[PDB]
């Protein structure tokens, strides 16, 4: 999920954005 | 250098910023 | 709630994230 | 500049982005 992708690892803008809405 | 992880409350802010009008869970 | 200001080192990270390939001063 | 716009105050994505490159 977002934590694995964006916190444990480093995520891009585009990846981050599929977690909007 | 700087920390590139977005955790917890910084994650909330990053979402605020990038999601804009259409919002995000769990605001 | 959460802090919506992007200062200093959080500002650097926000830029890293949003600027992507084309970069930013002063990386 | 960016500090006034994004740190002292709250900036949007679009505003932040004119500070790229």
């Amino acid at each position: 999920g977002i934590v694995e992708q964006c916190c444990t690892s480093i995520c891009s803008l585009y990846q981050l954005e599929n977690y909007c809405n | 250098f700087v920390n590139q992880h977005l955790c917890g409350s910084h994650l909330v802010e990053a979402l605020y910023l990038v999601c804009g009008e259409r919002g995000f869970f769990a605001t």
